[PDB]
């Protein structure tokens, strides 16, 4: 009773205290990390069946 | 204008036959898969109709110029395949009923009997003895107005054995499962309950009556006048033609009253 | 295919061989889920029909069967009832001596779960064999302690038969659309020794309506 | 003080989400929305895994992206080979009620776990030829519904007993267990950094932990029902959830709140797997309603439909390599897609 | 896991006899088991082979429709049925258990070996090397060569090494080249490409002197190579 909500007060200041970053950047940071490896994606752009290994 | 009337039955069919053959080897194929015995049984059998349709054109050929112009090579090999397909077809829809008799009658047993291996060898088994059949009958159908038939007592012999092997025995096995089937079914707990499955209970038994019904009576005239004339005119292909309504409405009556077809 | 791509599909094709064997093996045995409450007694259920989920093994009459005790799955029913979909039936025990027990009752509790399981949609079609457990002892408590205290509008004679028969009815009552799954009732005590063959002609039922489905005719 | 301890917690879980509104000044959907779409998702089956009698529950692809494990609840572990399509070998389990199946990043063990509460150990390579248990972990008291190799010698696994546990193979107990969650957790991911993991649970909750220490670094709710998928985005910062309300949800661990929502309204049946392409630009998800979309995660835009499964999809992976897609699904069949 | 023969001695001309493989300590019955022999003063040769159960089975043709070769799983022994031998069958019989799945290492242990000894379109593999004089602690090079190209379409390139220490079986090193097999020390390397291959030792010990081989495996009937002896 008592010792489940201290834990869980505790939880709460721990998570608290946490540095965050504005959600744009995080998107930016998404969206480049997308760009930045779209060559590299075959589902994303199909292989030609000469270099496809399921034909 | 009789033959009028009877080519045209025949066309008629003929067509009905291919059509409902085609739809039911196509609704094996792609809509249901044929893992389980009874999609086996109904393939092969929907197969030995299809086969019997196509041999019925030159049947119909005969009727309608009374006589053979297609040559003894093609005569051969219609009569062996007429026999054989015939035969495999009544045998196979035996079969059925016998299956189904096992799956009602013996629940424990049909559980390492019906499986589809086990199916796939009794359907291979039918096509070796009808193939017995129509070996039997490449060697023997010569020709001799030409009237393509099996060359030999010996007719009636042939004839007698024909009739023994192909009417009366499955006839007899069709009976006696499908009325064994009905009255262990008549004393289930599901079936046998309130007026809601009563009636399915019902439903079965007419299903039951029709096949065996069909089976009786579009066998029967064919089969009998060729045993009369064995022992002594347009009638005969008016027979014929009611053995094959009997091989052309088998599968399109099955199909047609399958609740598994009807549940796709 | 070179040499050794030829001698893997050969090992691929015994394997699938092994495989078939193993699945036409497992088709020949019947699946039962056993349910209930705790104190409703499955524990005797269990030594007559002879963590984690307890798997049972018995064979009566050349049928194998398969019991699964899930009792000991102290976790939320719903993310794991799925994996017994496909069942021949259900083993539901109820203990009918603990109408007048308190745990709210414990026959309400009994009739919440069974209400619960009876309409699940993972057994929509499957059939419950439901044992009511504990005999005698209703039997010698009810000469004593009324039905009236688990059921406030019995209005019923105060012998053993008329109460099990209601109790057997407002049971089956929670078997919303009875027209697909049929609930096998049976009233067993600690010595009574015939459930197998009860479970036996449930399950002999259930295989004929099942290969009757098989059949395309039904 | 029980009523002063829980007005503090709900007066720390309003600052939390405060704090995280004040860092939300855009949407992922005003930044991508200049971006160009995908065009047409359309993938087919490339090949067609049959061998399983009963339904597939878990698949995971091998580290060299030909080789995946299989668990179907017939009781048999198969290891596919999805080039030439045959079988590699086939693992009989002592429990056919398996819910989970690991392949180590080595790939000389796999692991497969279910309602016995036990994760087991296979070695693949051994002297013999044949796949013998190594080592059963035994200590959850409900049953394992995920379990990922984060090296030969240890595995982090989830249960429905409300925990995440750490172990340690060589000895075979748990060296962490990881407390928090008010349901049972559902899914695991490991990062691709393997320094933390989260899991979804069905308190509709995600919880990350920390490998090391092993507590509870940050806890994200958005979701209204259960969790039963999660997936770590490629770039580590990132994943993705798949619940049963019929809704997909983006969170970012730096932004400590949810991105961005994929659902549509016609769906209306639960996620049962999600899955993430090899840039992170498509976000694949295994449904109820018998096939497997996928999503543009930029965007959230229904791209493609992998339909081809007569039955609930169930399991659902990518490559390594990002060349195929491989989903189980209920009616025993896996099916490769390029 | 050991293999141990069975059989062999002193046989009269236009004999017969029956050679038994033993084998224990791993699962005979998932392995395709092979017959190699090797001539009194010659390089090792293969002879007949036998799937996993029972399903394919070759032969060479120097012995085809001479020998016959069979196995019992439950027993788990190997057999080989020769009659009418010649004055040229004698040699060391070795028994190798090799089994094929994707990633396996096929030929990766051998039997210790029986001899029998009689009173009186197949790829060529070549090592022109022999009888090579090595220092201790130094770095030496075994080359082969092919008359076909090993590398297949999957990208295998089915180039066998082994080792064969004086008075010792034949051991594999690497099964497809560049691959090293369990058990083998890093030194040992494989390369090549098409038909002509390299295997490498960066340093080696008095361990590693004896004939080294060269084995394809594309197609049947499995040809060797002559020995490459390393003298200390
Ligand atoms: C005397 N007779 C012949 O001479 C056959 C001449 C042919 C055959 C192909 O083309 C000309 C008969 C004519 C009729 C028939 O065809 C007919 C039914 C039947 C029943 C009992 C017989 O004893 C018998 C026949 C044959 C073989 C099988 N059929 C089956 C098709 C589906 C209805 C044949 O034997």
């Amino acid at each position: 009773s008592i010792a489940q909500a201290r834990k869980l007060v505790e939880q709460l200041k721990m998570e608290a205290n946490i540095d965050r970053i504005k959600v744009s950047k995080a998107a930016a940071d998404l969206m480049a990390y997308c760009e930045a490896h779209a060559k590299e994606d075959p589902l994303l752009t199909p292989v030609p069946a000469s270099e496809n290994p399921f034909r | 204008a009789i033959p009028v009337i009877i080519t045209a039955v025949y066309s008629v069919v003929f067509v009905v036959g291919l059509v409902g053959n085609s739809l039911v080897m196509f609704v094996i194929i792609r809509y249901t898969k044929m893992k389980t015995a009874t999609n086996i049984y109904i393939f092969n059998l929907a197969l030995a109709d299809a086969l019997v349709t196509t041999t019925m054109p030159f049947q119909s050929t005969v009727y309608l110029m009374n006589s053979w112009p297609f040559g003894d090579v093609l005569c051969k090999i219609v009569l062996s395949i007429d026999y054989y397909n015939m035969f495999t077809s009544i045998f196979t829809l035996t079969m059925m009923s016998v299956d189904r008799y096992i799956a009602v009658c013996h629940p424990v047993k049909a559980l390492d009997f019906r499986t589809p291996l086990k199916a796939k060898i009794i359907n291979i088994c039918i096509w070796l003895l009808s193939s017995s059949v129509g070996i039997s009958a490449i060697v023997l159908g010569g020709t001799k107005v030409i009237e393509c038939s099996l060359q030999f007592w010996w007719d009636l012999f042939m004839k007698i054995c024909v009739f023994i092997f192909a009417f009366v025995i499955p006839v007899l096995i069709i009976i006696v499962c499908y009325t064994l089937m009905i009255l262990r079914l008549k004393s289930v707990r599901l079936l046998s309950g309130s007026r809601e499955k009563d009636r399915n209970l019902r439903r079965i038994t007419r299903l039951v009556l029709v096949v065996v019904a069909v089976f009786v009576v579009c066998w029967t005239p064919i089969h009998i006048f060729i045993l009369v004339e064995a022992l002594g005119l347009s009638s005969y292909y008016f027979c014929i033609a009611l053995g094959y309504t009997n091989s052309s409405l088998n599968p399109i009556l099955y199909a047609f009253l399958d609740e598994n077809f009807k549940r796709c | 295919l070179s040499a050794e791509d030829k001698a893997a599909v050969e090992r691929s094709k015994m394997i699938d061989r092994n495989l078939r064997e193993d699945g036409e093996k497992a088709a020949r045995e019947v699946k039962l889920l056993l349910l209930g409450a705790g104190e409703s007694g499955k524990s005797t259920i269990v030594k007559q029909m002879k963590t984690g989920i307890v798997e049972t093994h018995f064979t009566f009459k050349d049928l194998h069967f398969k019991m699964f005790d899930v009792g000991g799955q102290r976790s939320e029913r719903k993310k794991w009832i799925h994996c017994f979909e496909g069942v021949t039936a259900i083993i539901f025990c109820v203990a009918l001596s603990d109408y007048d027990l308190v745990l709210m009752n414990r026959m309400h509790e009994s009739m919440k779960l069974f209400d619960s399981i009876c309409n699940n949609k993972w057994f929509t079609d499957t059939s419950i064999i439901l044992f009511l457990n504990k005999k005698d002892l209703f039997e010698e408590k009810i000469k004593k302690s009324p039905l009236t205290i688990c059921y406030p509008e019995y209005a019923g004679s105060n012998t053993y038969e008329e109460a099990a028969a209601y109790i057997q009815c407002q049971f089956e009552d929670l078997n919303k659309r009875k027209d697909t799954k049929e609930i096998y009732t049976h009233f067993t005590c600690a010595t009574d020794t015939k459930n197998v063959q009860f479970v036996f002609d449930a399950v002999t039922d259930v295989i004929i309506k099942n290969n009757l489905k098989d059949c395309g005719l039904f | 003080e029980l009523d002063q301890l829980r007005q503090e917690a709900e007066q720390l879980k309003n600052q939390i989400r405060d704090a995280r509104k004040a860092c939300a000044d855009a949407t992922l959907s005003q930044i991508t929305n200049n971006i160009d779409p995908v065009g047409r998702i359309q993938m087919r089956t490339r090949r067609t895994l049959r061998g399983h009698l009963a339904k597939i529950y878990a698949m995971h692809w091998g580290t060299d992206s030909r080789l995946l494990v299989s668990a179907s609840q017939d009781g048999k572990l198969i290891i596919w080979d999805s080039y030439t399509t045959n079988k590699v070998h086939a693992i009989p389990l002592r429990s056919s009620w398996v819910m989970t199946c690991a392949y180590a990043p080595s790939g000389n063990y796999v692991a497969c776990g279910g309602l016995d509460n036990i994760c087991s150990i296979y070695n693949l390579k051994t002297r013999e030829g044949n796949v013998r248990v190594s080592r059963e972990l035994a200590g959850h008291t409900g049953y394992l519904s995920c379990c990922r190799f984060l090296d030969d010698n240890q595995i982090v696994t989830s249960s429905g007993d409300t925990t995440c546990a750490l172990w340690d193979i060589e000895t075979g107990q748990q060296t962490t267990t990881f407390t928090g969650h008010t349901g049972d957790v559902m899914s695991l991911s490991l990062a691709p950094d393997t320094r933390l993991f989260v899991s979804g649970a069905c308190d509709a909750s995600a919880k990350l932990w920390d490998v090391r220490e092993g507590m509870c670094r940050q806890t994200f709710t958005g979701h209204e029902s259960d969790i039963n998928a999660i997936c770590f985005f490629p770039n580590g910062n990132a994943f993705a959830t798949g619940s049963d309300d019929a809704t997909c949800r983006l969170f970012d661990l730096r932004a400590d709140q949810e991105l961005m929502t994929y659902s549509h309204d016609n769906i209306i049946c639960g996620i049962t797997s999600v899955s993430f392409s090899k840039s992170g630009r498509l976000l694949l998800a295994g449904y109820d309603d018998f096939n497997c979309n996928v999503w543009d995660a930029l965007k959230a835009d229904r791209a493609g439909v992998l339909a081809g499964h007569d039955n609930r999809v169930s399991c659902l992976g990518v490559t390594d390599d990002g060349m195929a897609v491989a989903t189980g699904s209920w009616d025993s069949f896996l099916k490769i897609w390029n | 896991v050991q293999l141990v023969e069975s059989g062999g001695g002193l046989v009269q001309p236009g004999g017969s006899r029956k050679l038994s493989c033993s084998a224990s300590g791993f699962a005979f019955s998932s392995f395709g088991m092979h017959w190699v022999r090797q001539a009194p003063e010659k390089g090792l040769e293969w002879v007949a082979y036998i799937s996993s159960g029972s399903g394919t089975i070759y032969y060479a043709d120097t012995v085809k429709g001479r020998f016959t070769i069979s196995r019992d799983d439950p027993k788990n022994t190997l057999f080989l049925q020769m009659t009418s031998l010649r004055s040229e069958d004698t040699a060391m019989y070795y028994c190798v258990r090799s089994i094929y799945y994707y990633g396996s290492s096929p030929f990766d242990f051998w039997g210790q070996g029986t001899t029998l000894t009689v009173s009186s379109s197949d790829i060529v593999m070549t090592q022109a090397t022999s009888s090579v004089p090595v220092t201790p602690g130094e770095s030496v090079s075994i080359s082969c060569r092919s008359s076909k190209s090993l590398l297949h379409s999957n990208g295998n390139t089915y180039l066998y090494w082994f080792l064969q220490r004086p008075g010792q079986s034949p051991q594999l090193l690497i099964y497809r080249m560049s691959n090293l097999a369990s058990g083998v020390p890093d030194r040992f390397s494989g390369s090549g490409s098409g038909t002509a291959f390299t295997l490498t030792i960066s340093r080696l010990e008095a361990e590693d002197v004896g004939v080294y081989y060269c084995m394809q495996h594309l197609e049947y009937p499995l040809t060797f190579g002559a020995g490459t002896k390393l003298e200390l």
